[PDB]
């Protein structure tokens, strides 16, 4: 089972605080370490700090600015970050690692993708993507679903709730006027659509949205 | 207030006095020596502390003479007393087994 | 005999950036290293002890980092006030030994000078003296052409010209130019010029007085 | 409070000794080391030597040749040091420093200012420097005072016995003929000069004369 849990996105003023949260279930035995690794888009990894919950010291990366300080919750098994006076530089992905204390990071966090901006929250506009009446098939077909008009990233599409995998891309979002874009694709043998029904799930963490839509044939 | 648990509080109060004098004296001999390692007064605490209990770590230790004069006056003192500590533990069980058999 | 190495020698950077200044040890030294700030005429100060432990009094914009041979000191929104050299000096083994030093340098907004001249006091001229001394502060970049004009004609012999380091106040430059002449060669003489050739301006600043 | 206490400037004649002087109050601990270091016009930092005033065991760095010999005072709290055979190469600041004995040297002294030359110690020439009456202000005022005819180096420049000095340049000096010269700025709101009294304090240790002179404007 999914040990660690992380909200998925967390949008911040630049200047603001942003707390960020990692609770923890399975075995939590007291010598446990909780950790926080920054990751910026397209950099690697990079360790912030790490507290032992069952004490509450923390200890910080103090090669780069002690933005953040760390505070856990006992009795709910929670582990949180305290961020302030954020700047673009900050706009990351922030994972949460268990550590039983011999060095190695067992098991991670899903990441809270945090974005500094000082625009607004914007749910998705998801438009389905179906073949045009004039062009042809063969063993294969492939259908998609338009995803636009939102901030900030990220979004998590799935076909048939998941169920759907083999033979999904989907694209990474483009940025235009504070608005991202992405798509993605399905490719189904032909005899099964439409007579079998496909779903695109696309969920917005940061509006807390999720909406579906069904793929059906152009009129 | 037995002789031997007399002679121990002795021998460890005499100890920490051993080890503070250690350390203080280890700084002044070793400082003009190149390379010298022992330079620092808390350095040379926890070195004195290490000697006392006959430990080394790596290369820890005194390139002087009478630094490494000290070193040896540190060490006789740590067996000292943790010597004098056994020899203690043993007087009291000796007397209790002495009592044992109503001896 | 540890040698420390700092480098670059010279660093600059924006104001209100991060800046880091590397130190490394000829060998391994753990933690046994100190920062010390030293401006312009000034004596050194504390920084951080024992590689990263701060000193109270010191802004909590410095912080150390590194530990073996790898050492930092970094700065946070650097402002006016920190342009100085900075030492690393080391405790490990007998002798302490510094570093070479690195000096801090603002890279600011261009700034034109503000000149003034003035004329030789009656106290000098009691004595038999005159120097007539011109001044240029606060400008930016450093590098400025000063010339002297009496009556109209250049003059060259006497002028002596003194340059400040990058001012801790306001991150700018400033010069101080004076043109030595005897009593008796400013006595046959009407006017003096002082002109002023920057990156600011295509024009010559210039300031100009008589003698009557 | 200033913790340690050195002579401004020393005038040594090439082949000639000079002792040097460092008093220390506030804490003064047995534990306490009084180090020596050296610095030549723009270089670095040179630590020449250590000494333990409750013992007077001293240390010499044998890199550089030992010109120096170092002594102390235990009634007075006064370390001191023994230069002799001086060359042009010996000219420069001589610190002393305070070290707790665990490695840096926490508090430090004014410097010793020694310059090593054949020539005769010369009093400075101030002369004050008022705007013409040709050039004009705004709102603000830039006036100065001239310090030229004195050997050797420094001078101390202050304004208004130092209670004023938001504004201030003090510019290197110029050697011309075995003499320095310098000058000093002084930037104040237009308002208030010479309403306000401007007086700039200048103070040569080498030949131990302090002067002061009020800037007034021309006739
Ligand atoms: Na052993
Ligand atoms: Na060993």
């Amino acid at each position: 089972q999914v040990q660690l849990q992380q909200p998925g996105a967390e949008l911040v003023k630049p200047g603001a605080s942003v707390k960020l949260s990692c609770k923890a279930s399975g075995y939590t035995f007291t010598s446990d370490w909780i950790h926080w690794v920054k990751q910026r888009p397209g950099h690697g990894l990079e360790w912030i700090g790490e507290i032992i919950p069952s004490y509450g010291r923390a200890n910080y990366n103090e090669k780069i600015q002690k933005k953040a300080t760390l505070t856990a919750d006992k009795s709910s098994s929670t582990a949180f970050m305290q961020l302030s006076s954020l700047t673009s530089e900050d706009s990351a992905v922030y994972y949460c690692a268990r550590e039983r204390g011999d060095g190695y990071f067992a098991v991670w966090g899903a990441g809270t993708t945090v974005t500094v901006s000082s625009a607004k929250t914007t749910p998705p506009s998801v438009y389905p993507l179906a073949p045009g009446s004039a062009a042809q098939t063969n063993s294969m077909v492939t259908l998609g679903c338009l995803v636009k008009g939102y901030f900030p990233e990220p979004v998590t599409v799935t076909w048939n709730s998941g169920s759907l995998s083999s033979g999904v891309h989907t694209f990474p979002a483009v940025l235009q006027s504070d608005l991202y874009t992405l798509s993605s694709s399905v490719t189904v043998p032909s005899s099964s659509w439409p007579s079998e029904t496909v779903t695109c799930n696309v969920a917005h963490p940061a509006s807390s949205t999720k909406v579906d839509k069904k793929i059906v044939p152009r009129d | 207030s037995a002789l031997h648990w007399r002679a121990a509080g002795a021998a460890t109060v005499l100890l920490v006095i051993v080890l503070l004098a250690g350390s203080y004296l280890a700084v002044l001999a070793e400082r003009g020596a190149p390379g010298a390692q022992l330079i620092t007064y808390p350095r040379a605490l926890w070195w004195s502390v290490a000697t006392a209990t006959t430990v080394g770590y790596g290369d820890l230790y005194p390139v002087t003479l009478w630094g490494r004069l000290v070193a040896v006056v540190v060490m006789v003192a740590g067996i000292t007393s943790f010597g004098l500590v056994t020899a203690a533990l043993a007087t009291w069980f000796v007397g209790r087994e002495q009592e044992r058999r109503g001896h | 005999d540890i040698l420390l190495t700092q480098s670059p020698a010279i660093l600059s950077v924006s104001p209100g950036e991060r800046v880091s200044f590397s130190c490394r040890a000829s060998q391994s030294i753990g933690t046994d290293i100190h920062w010390y700030q030293q401006r312009t005429n000034g004596s050194p100060r504390l920084l951080i002890k024992y590689a990263s432990e701060s000193i109270s009094g010191i802004p909590s914009r410095f912080s150390g980092s590194g530990s073996g041979t790898d050492f930092t000191l970094s700065i946070n929104s650097v402002e006016s006030e920190d342009i100085a050299n900075y030492y690393c000096q080391q405790s490990n083994r007998w002798p302490f030994t510094f570093g070479s030093g690195t000096k801090l340098e603002i890279k600011r907004a261009d700034a034109a000078p503000t000149v003034s001249i003035f004329p030789p006091s009656s106290e000098q001229l009691t004595s038999g003296g005159a120097s007539v001394v011109c001044f240029l502060n606060n400008f930016y970049p450093k590098d400025i052409n000063v010339k002297w004009k009496i009556d109209g004609s250049e003059r060259q012999n006497g002028v002596l010209n003194s340059w400040t380091d990058q001012d801790s106040k306001d991150s700018t430059y400033s010069m101080s130019s004076t043109l030595t002449l005897t009593k008796d060669e400013y006595e046959r003489h009407n006017s003096y010029t002082c002109e002023a050739t920057h990156k600011t301006s295509t024009s010559p600043i210039v300031k100009s007085f008589n003698r009557n």
